[PDB]
């Protein structure tokens, strides 16, 4: 909340400094100076506000963010891959169950004793 | 128990491959939003919000105000 | 250990089937409650010794089979338990050269 | 005969192991 | 937490860039200190964009770890099936012995 607002203010100050550097010395150099000082003070205040919390950095999430993609792009692809994997193992298990049922029917046709005990097992 | 043989039936369980994480954790909405976004990026939003270094930022993430104001001189050219 | 190639899998079926292999199946042998020494304490009944040497004893001297053909221990029995062309061939129990 | 019986028992397992392996694969 | 540490590191990098811009404007030329300040400002803007992306990643959808755990469980089940097959293999190795 407040940290996002501070980051947005820092981005706006960066844009203003870039515009002042690009335009002309006419733009008050003291104005950009005070802007940079306020930006440093706000960065220190944001560090103080965010100095004891969370702790869960360990992921390629940074590579996906720096890989010209958001969490819905690379994260979406990862979630789709996980969904494909989970759907595939379910198909595996279902086909295994079907083959087992087929062989159970065949072994019941083979021996009544086996049918009688497949029934005790069930 | 004269028959012998005859071992234990497993007993039904809820953890199966059946339920996709879409249904298992009720993320069925996250997958739908992902498909919608794929049918429709962060770099695009950044280039739209601004005019248009990444390695230095990643490395940084992995790791007298009056005098500063006056020191302005000898620049802006 | 991946295997699973259609060719690799097909080799497995032929090799396994070869080692293993209308009933034409051996006559069901009813269990005998008294055995020649412990069960019937019959000890040696000369009759038992005479029967083993020349008479047909269903399990002491041979395997009866169905269709009536009698196969002695030395002989090899060819039988067809499944309803298919392939026939289980049972090799001789004694195999005395 | 008895060696054939032992090999047949071992193969009965061979087709179980192989069946389950194929399934997981 | 981690975002707070990232913001503190970004502030330290901004202070270092300000010191470098001071040194450049001091020993740097008029058309050099301005360029160095513009480069430091671009770096600070990139760091702020990276912080915004980190916030968007900490937010948005919070199920990534859930999907990763589900995939890990599926992989563990597959590994258990493979271990069962290898156990059958060692059992049959003992069967020939």
């Amino acid at each position: 909340h407040l940290e996002e607002h501070l980051e947005k203010f820092v981005e706006n100050i960066r844009q203003l400094g870039i515009i002042v550097s690009d335009f002309q010395p006419s733009s008050q150099a003291g104005l950009n100076q005070k802007l940079n000082f306020i930006v440093t003070g706000l960065q220190d205040i944001d560090k103080c506000r965010q100095q004891l919390h969370d702790i869960t950095v360990p992921l390629e999430v940074f590579e996906y963010i720096d890989q010209g993609r958001n969490p819905q792009l690379y994260t979406k692809e990862c979630l789709e891959r996980a969904l494909a994997k989970n759907e595939q193992v379910k198909g595996k298990i279902d086909t295994m169950k079907k083959f087992k049922s087929l062989l159970i029917q065949e072994l019941s046709k083979v021996f009544p004793e086996d049918m009688a005990k497949y029934r005790s097992i069930r | 128990g004269p028959f012998y043989l005859m071992r234990e039936l497993p007993g039904s369980t809820e953890l199966t491959g059946s339920t996709n994480l879409i249904t298992h954790y009720n993320l069925e909405q996250a997958y739908n939003k992902f498909c919608g976004k794929k049918v429709k990026d962060l770099p695009g939003m950044i280039d739209l919000p601004g005019s248009h270094l990444r390695s230095l930022i990643e490395k940084p993430p992995i790791l007298g105000t009056m005098l500063a104001g006056f020191r302005l001189h000898t620049g802006p050219l | 250990l991946s295997r699973n190639e259609i060719i690799q899998s097909y080799l497995s079926r032929q090799s396994s089937l070869l080692s293993s292999s209308a009933r034409q199946l051996h006559v069901l042998v009813p269990q005998s409650p008294p055995t020649d020494l412990p069960g019937l304490t019959r000890e040696v009944t000369q009759d038992d010794l005479d029967r083993i040497q020349a008479s047909q004893w269903p399990g002491v001297n041979g395997c009866q089979d169905t269709q009536g053909n009698w196969y002695d221990w030395t002989q090899c029995i060819s039988l067809d338990p499944h309803g298919d062309d392939g026939r289980l061939n049972i090799l001789p129990y004694v195999c005395l050269d | 005969r008895l060696t054939q019986l032992q090999d047949a028992v071992n193969s009965l397992a061979d087709q179980f192991c192989n069946a389950i392996g194929v399934l997981q694969q | 937490r981690l975002s707070t540490l990232i913001e503190f590191l970004l502030h330290r990098a901004y202070s270092e860039l300000m010191v470098l811009t001071d040194l450049l404007p001091r020993k740097s030329d008029v058309e050099r200190k301005i360029e160095i300040v513009q480069f430091a400002s671009r770096t600070r803007q990139l760091f702020v964009r990276l912080l915004a992306l980190v916030k968007w990643a900490n937010n948005a959808g919070k199920v990534e770890k859930c999907a990763m755990i589900s995939s890990f469980l599926d992989q563990q089940a597959i590994l258990f099936v493979d271990t069962l097959d290898r156990l059958a293999s060692l059992a049959r190795d003992a069967l020939v012995h």
